[PDB]
């Protein structure tokens, strides 16, 4: 196939410049497992892509809930014995925690000893994203700016 | 069992038109017969790490009138949090150990909220924290429009000063949004402006809301009218064009208000409030902070009593 | 398994675990070039390597010495239209600037807008790096931070 | 041109021994016979970003036994850089299209290589660069040690004090291994121990070094026994242990004392060195500071003017 | 003697044409053919009761390579008008019986004019006073503009950032509306905008100027975009919003650049200037720094001398 893997995970249709950082948020190269990367594929509609395949591995929700908000129009295959045994696009969560950093430098969260947490409105404009503690909603952009 | 028997305090949102309309009936009650023994037997802690004058002392004098014991500490720099570097999360754990309720006043947003996950089964009443929530202000701000309207629908309310740092207008029109029918007018600096995240609600519910330049523009058509104080150590510096007072009532400008318009704020006031208007009959700031007393007694009953019966 | 590639650089047999590493350190990733990476692939000549396809990308001499900092042992191949028409290999740089930070806190590469520099050395077990500015030597192991 | 006409001299390790011998003959020559107009239309800028009692004087004191004029500064403070916030690279980038040469003292280590990218064409001497390097202190030791021990070679040398942050001999470390069979014994604090890549140095130049807890250990057999002082600005607080000094000097111990042997120290000295040792034939410290204006302009002239002094 | 023989230089507002052109025709004369005993015998303080590098080094050298002595304070701590409690006033009496001219950067406007009261017969140049003047700013501004414009008349010129408290665009505004055809582009923050005063004259003189909000809108156009920064020290709490650089240049900004253009700024840059833009053809700042030291000796010349060189 466009490489192959009997058993795994094969996400595909990452936007141009998001594969790379998802190495490094979601921890993937922390494994002794198979791993082949096409950074800038085609993919006719969006033309360049970013591929990953993660033989022998598959996501806990956490990353599918991150990897709706960083890559919502990418797509997650599970192979089991080469069979595309499911493919799913990621659908947002109603909360996120313990990955984003509150834009308010006031927040208590900073400070504290706690996970972070998130409740993710969809609005027809973009995400907006509110904190748990100081109850400031923001705007996707703003929260997952890096 | 009471719906607000051991409940944590913290955001107006989390607060239904019933359960604030559960303090204000309960509030009118001790109001009218005193009951000196309710908290007979109860130590409260009274955790203050920013400066208060009336939030404390009408809480602390609440809690006597019922029976209760206060223990606490007006700052902070004399705790082991602010000598020898303890966290909040470990101050709520040890504090939590040795009382039955908790009311704190912070300077960070969160900090209340942040509490309760350490609280244990202890009650968390929010004083305010920093510039998020004031829940209890609002349950007095409550109490006397309802005194001087009737009635807390249909109603004409102005916010005016600096809406943006002011956790008093944000707890406020999150709990007049739960009546039908008021409508809102904001005259504030657009850089202390009313947020967005209040704003989505108005338009989420279809509420009217709508900004004005002056307070003349509006005064012919409130009911009430709310001043507040430019929170200046809330202020970036890049709005340090805003520390004194844009609008500024005066008595004068009362001309032609409604016999009916009360004029109220939160205090500490500084100049927006001329102390000419003290001596008119649309001035009830000083009376609305004597209504702390029974708003703070109300809320204490319920949060610690399984049933009431006055 | 991995590609077949008509021109560019293929950095070969890097060590498992440093090809993560040598995409962030020099930012090869930065591109608009189609990167094929295959990590934790069998080798036989060591259990497992690391290997990169770089397409239509050439490395200058210095670039890839730059490499021995991290992958010695790796082969640099240049591949025009198809053809091997290169086999280098990465000798120890003389000295590698602007990617390293100097751990010395009262160094004046951190307060003015100069590029770090540190000349290489081969001390006795690991490479020893000595600031241009403060000049205060350091291994190598504790350059690359904490 | 001379070997150092307009070179810059940030750092002992960048010269020689032929270029350290040219400074002291240099040194040498100009003590018997001044040169007064010898840069006669020059200007030098004398930029002391840190506190100086003897370099920034006997530095501008050479500069004015040759005819040269200073401008700069002893204090940043009132510069731009110390008041509007300006980069040390563009100070280095305007002063360049100013004056002739640049003496710089600067708290920050590698400040003068810094400067020898924005210089342009002028030269930047190094006047002390945090703890790194003091290469004009180690050309008046260098001068001083040969005035008295008539050699450079085949000299016993016992470092004592702070030999971490002692910028003074870190420089006079690598000048004295440049010249043959001069044997090293380092007495510091562990804390405050000489750097360990002086140590491979020596290693890799096969100089015999050795560590010892007493300067009676060493007194004997030594003909220099170069003090330093506890760099108590440069200390980390972990390190405030150390902030008096361990090995302290007196008179007495000098009972076991070489003939030929002299006290050395960079100075200012606080506690490590006894004022009784002042008047033992020994004690040779201010000696040693006069000496920096016949070293310091010797540099000065090879380094303004291609044509050997004499 | 010459128009400008112990003549006081305290605004731009008080010379002509004539003048500014002669002290650049001179300065073109000297930087050729330098002077080395023109002022030999001459004292002159340099006064900075304010920060400097820039004007009080270049000003210094220039004594310095004209033969003269400076004598003055960096700093006004440690004078009797910064510890003894004396006035401006009398400081300028005692320091007038003494030097033969006084150079003074001040902190109030004003400062120069009012020592010309007190200084008697000795002339007294306006290094800065506040936010009013800088003159000897714009005639280095002149030199650099004429250097490479070839010209100060028919000139398109921006001035971007602080216009202001920039006491060097208010001189510098002043002396090219004396030119002819010279068009204005003020590029400031609202809050920081060049003084109506300034505005008023060139009205009056029927200047062609325009406000623009944006580089990119003057760039194409212009031939000296003359950079300043936000003078951090001198604005009010209400204008601590505008501290940082609104309009801020890199070297992309340059692509659709008038290939005769240079960019100027008076210095320190701090954010306004990216250090890209110091490797384009365009940047001219630091060259404009060095001219400093031709136009400020052609001034001590004219000033001190009555016979005009040459
Ligand atoms: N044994 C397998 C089977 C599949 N794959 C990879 O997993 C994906 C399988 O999804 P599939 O829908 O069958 O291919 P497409 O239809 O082209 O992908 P899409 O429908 O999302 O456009 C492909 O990228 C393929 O490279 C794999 O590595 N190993
Ligand atoms: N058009 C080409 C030519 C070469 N290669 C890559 O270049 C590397 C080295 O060149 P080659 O001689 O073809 O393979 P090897 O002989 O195995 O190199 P070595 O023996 O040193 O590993 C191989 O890993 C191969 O993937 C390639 O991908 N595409
Ligand atoms: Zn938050
Ligand atoms: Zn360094």
């Amino acid at each position: 196939g466009v490489e192959a893997i009997k058993r795994g995970t094969v996400i595909d249709h990452i936007p141009a410049q998001i594969g790379f950082k998802l190495l490094s948020l979601f921890k993937l190269t922390e494994t002794d497992q198979r791993i082949t990367i096409g950074l800038n594929l085609p993919s006719g509609e969006m033309g360049r892509k970013d591929l990953i395949k993660i033989e022998n591995t598959f996501l806990s929700e956490d990353q599918v809930d991150q990897l709706a908000l960083y890559a919502p129009q990418a797509t997650v295959n599970r192979i089991d014995n080469y069979e595309v045994v499911g493919k799913s696009r990621p659908s947002l969560p109603e909360r996120i925690d313990n990955v984003l950093v509150c834009p308010n430098s006031n927040c208590i969260s900073h400070a504290e000893p706690v996970s972070s947490s998130f409740a993710v409105r969809k609005r027809a404009n973009d995400i907006a994203l509110k904190c748990k503690y100081c109850e400031k909603e923001f705007s996707h952009n703003v929260v997952l700016a890096n | 069992a009471n719906p607000l028997y051991q409940k944590h305090i913290i955001s107006i949102n989390d607060l239904s038109r019933d359960d604030l309309n559960l303090v204000l009936a309960t509030a009118a009650k001790l109001k009218a017969n005193p009951q000196p023994e309710l908290l007979k037997h109860k130590v409260i802690a009274s955790c203050f790490f920013e400066a208060s004058t009336r939030t404390r002392l009408s809480f602390q004098t609440s809690m006597h009138r019922l029976g209760a014991s206060v223990v606490g500490f007006s700052d902070s720099a004399n705790t082991s949090l602010g000598k020898k570097g303890e966290t909040l999360a470990d101050t709520i754990s040890v504090i939590s150990t040795y009382v039955d309720a908790i009311v704190m006043r912070h300077p960070q947003e969160g900090a209340a909220r942040l509490a309760t996950e350490f609280s244990g089964n202890v009650p968390v009443l929010n004083a305010g924290d920093g510039s998020n929530q004031h829940p209890t202000q609002t349950l007095l701000d409550l109490f006397t429009i309802q005194q001087t309207e009737g009635r807390l629908d249909n109603l004409h309310v102005a916010m005016v000063g600096d809406l943006k740092y002011g956790r008093t207008v944000h707890s406020l029109t999150q709990a007049l949004a739960k009546f039908d029918g008021n409508r809102f007018y904001f005259i504030a600096p657009d850089a202390l402006a009313m947020p967005e995240y209040i704003l989505d609600m108005l338009d989420e519910k279809g509420i009217a809301w709508s900004l004005h330049s002056s307070i003349e523009e509006v005064m012919a058509e409130v009911d009430i009218l709310y001043m507040t104080r430019v929170q200046k150590e809330r202020l970036d510096p890049s709005e340090y064009a805003n520390v004194k007072a844009q609008f500024v009532l005066r008595a004068s400008d009362l001309h032609n208000a409604k016999a009916n318009m009360k004029v109220l704020h939160p205090l500490p006031r500084v100049d927006e409030i001329a102390t000419d208007v003290d001596k008119t009959p649309h001035a009830w700031y000083f009376q609305q902070a004597g209504n702390g007393i029974f708003a703070r007694q109300a809320l204490l009953a319920l949060v610690l009593n399984r049933d009431l019966v006055l």
